[PDB]
């Protein structure tokens, strides 16, 4: 045994009481509840979008270790730059 | 006997609560453990940084938090006050996001 | 220069006004002389409901006419 | 020409709250210049 | 009649026929096509241009398209386009 | 000796020569490799020569025999991998998908 | 001898050098003139000042001694002519401006 | 070692001019450094072409003018320019 | 009749055109405003750009690739008109 203990519906780790924060934080008051699995495949979406971009570059450079600068630059091609990370 | 507060005004105060700090809505190692999972498809075997995950995580949230507020103002164009997928799926296509 | 400003309740006032005084400088003027909170009030003029960062000399407004004051609640 | 009527119509009609620009930040254009 | 200009019209012409060698084309649609590939061929140049200066390299490479047409292609386009270059490179070559 | 084109050496149709100089005086880089142009020029081939087939098949099902605008932006507006690629362009003399609203239809 | 920056010969703070440097090594022209980097930094440096002084009296009026993030965000979304110029950009450890819309308020 | 560069002095320096009292924490540093190397390209990128269109050779200041006056909306433009002019026009008074 | 800050040009039966080929079945009263404030911004947003091309270039008329560069600018490319 040394790794490779591929997990499965780690989705579910986003509880419902964690989106009604966010939510909260935008400014609604009242929710519905079908939401709970909007969201849980949006945020699938758009994380995979970048990862794969993220990864992509790494690879390039032939390492095996993402650092941040790679996420700041998939971050920037999609035209969503981030401050604060070492750009 | 026992005070129960009018329907509805416990959020009036969460929202002017969280509006304010500034710190982060997920705790991390759920979150952590889902990129991880994400990651193997494209190449397993990977090793991350840490400040690498705060970033992303960063991102992500104001990502969510962004669309959450134009929702509403779709949920309040139709006099509802709760929202709805429908709604959602309209933002996310006007914005040319799902086009 | 004097303007006549005609409410829905059949009362037309009369007010201190320059070209050069804006809308919200009037909404005041009707509030100190009437207790009308300019928040609430939206003056009608030429066709259009009058702005408040604009003067009167913008919308060419002449002496002696006849502005119309609509209550609006904004709020509650 | 000008269907002013027409419009008060709609202003009773209608008769919703509306929201616009607040404050004036010309301080932009000045002490920047002193900055 | 003088400082001749360029483009891509030609070529454009050229591989049509190998498609279909019985169609014509207007002169609109021959410029639009013209811009297009000039949008193209900027767009990865471009890209390539810092995927180098990342890694503070000094030269582009062939690896260097490579990767940087990953990158704009969605999907399938991508992987038949890098298969198609790896190819065409394969007998360039052998076949100097 | 005699000289022959590069293009023929790769057995291809885009001018070599025409993109090495062009990647040269672009300041893309400092120095510019070998295989590229080639790699290049391998993927604008195949790109035009996928956009072209769309749209002539669309141009002959409308009984004509040299292509037009609002052919190519039928014929892009119908791949969506494609559509995706050039999602912002604007074509001139484009025209519109034709499409209409379920609701507004009449009743039945 | 007794060489003179460049800034002081402008009379700025910036590394005139420094960005002289970086302007020949990032493949941006030919060959850079003289002036550019001059009138290059002094846009800099006003920019970044201007900046600066606001957040400055936006975390006094927090009453508090040092800056953070928290008010750089609570100084830029606040000045529109400078919220366009970062339309697209998000700060970490930002949260967002306070705001909540007019109709989900009590009656009174 | 493998020394990085940075523009934190010049930041504290500028700081010290206008409040010239008051602290700044660790990563509002490092934001306001990401801020300047953005700004810093998204104009030299701009001149570049704005030269190469024209099929100039050189990069002077008269182009960085106008590449300023399109990315700053409005009233900043007419700033900016001002203190350029200003600020070049003497330096070349004394070298 | 012949004063007519062009503007007016914009004759409401045209509007309806477009409102057409966009696929709009019926329409209110007021749109007739709107579009003329509309499109008036969206002009100045790119003949500002266009001019100042033409003025670096120290010319005296706007060439179309300016327009096609002051295009590209906002995020609107366009095909077909040279470029």
């Amino acid at each position: 045994k040394r790794h490779r203990k591929v997990l499965r519906d780690n989705i579910q780790g986003i509880t419902k009481p964690a989106i009604r924060r966010l939510a909260r934080r935008g400014g609604v008051k009242r929710i519905s509840g079908l939401i709970y699995e909007e969201t849980r495949g949006v945020l699938k979406v758009f994380l995979e979008n970048v990862i794969r971009d993220a990864v992509t570059y790494t690879e390039h450079a032939k390492r095996k270790t993402v650092t941040a600068m790679d996420v700041v630059y998939a971050l920037k091609r999609q035209g969503r730059t981030l401050y604060g990370f070492g750009g | 006997k026992p005070h129960r507060y009018r329907p509805g005004t416990v959020a009036l105060r969460e929202i002017r609560r969280y509006q304010k700090s500034t710190e982060l809505l997920i705790r991390k190692l759920p979150f952590q453990r889902l990129v991880r999972e994400i990651a193997q498809d494209f190449k397993t075997d990977l090793r991350f940084q840490s400040s690498a995950v705060m970033a992303l995580q960063e991102a992500s949230e104001a990502y969510l938090v962004g669309l959450f507020e134009d929702t509403n103002l779709c949920a309040i164009h139709a006099k509802r006050v709760t929202i709805m997928p429908k709604d959602i799926q309209l933002a996310r296509r006007i914005r040319g996001e799902r086009a | 220069m004097q303007i006549f400003v005609k409410t829905l309740t059949g009362k037309t006032i009369t007010l201190e006004v320059e070209p050069s005084d804006t809308i919200e400088n009037v909404k005041a003027k009707i509030q100190d002389k009437e207790g009308i909170p300019p928040d609430q009030q939206r003056l009608i003029f030429a066709g259009k409901q009058l702005e408040d960062g604009r003067t009167l000399s913008d919308y060419n407004i002449q002496k002696e006419s006849t502005l119309h004051l609509v209550l609006r609640l904004r709020g509650c | 020409p000008w269907s002013e009527e027409r419009v008060v119509r709609k202003v009773l009609y209608l008769s919703l709250k509306e929201f616009k620009n607040s404050q004036k930040r010309q301080h932009a254009e000045g002490i920047a210049g002193s900055l | 009649r003088k400082t001749r200009k360029e483009s891509y019209a030609i070529y454009v012409y050229k591989v049509l026929k190998q498609v279909h060698p019985d169609t014509g084309i207007s002169s609109k649609a021959m410029s639009i096509m013209n811009s297009f590939v000039n949008d193209v061929f900027e767009r990865i140049a471009g890209e390539a241009s810092r995927l180098a200066h990342y890694n503070k390299r000094s030269t582009i490479t062939s690896r260097e398209i490579q990767t940087a047409v990953r990158l704009l292609l969605p999907g399938e386009l991508a992987k038949h386009a890098v298969s198609e270059g790896t190819k065409a490179v394969t007998k360039y070559t052998s076949a100097k | 000796a005699k000289a022959k084109t590069r293009s023929s050496r790769a057995g291809l149709q885009f001018p070599v020569g025409r993109v090495h100089r062009l990647l040269r005086k672009g300041n893309y880089a400092e120095r510019v490799g070998a295989g590229a142009p080639v790699y290049l020029a391998a993927v604008l081939e195949y790109l035009t020569a996928e956009i072209l087939e769309l749209a002539g098949n669309a141009a002959r099902d409308n009984k004509k025999t040299r292509i037009i605008p609002r052919h190519l932006q039928l014929a892009v507006r119908n791949d969506e991998e494609l559509n995706k690629l050039l999602g912002r362009v604007t074509i001139a003399q484009g025209g519109v998908l034709p499409n209409i609203q379920s609701v507004l239809l009449p009743k039945c």
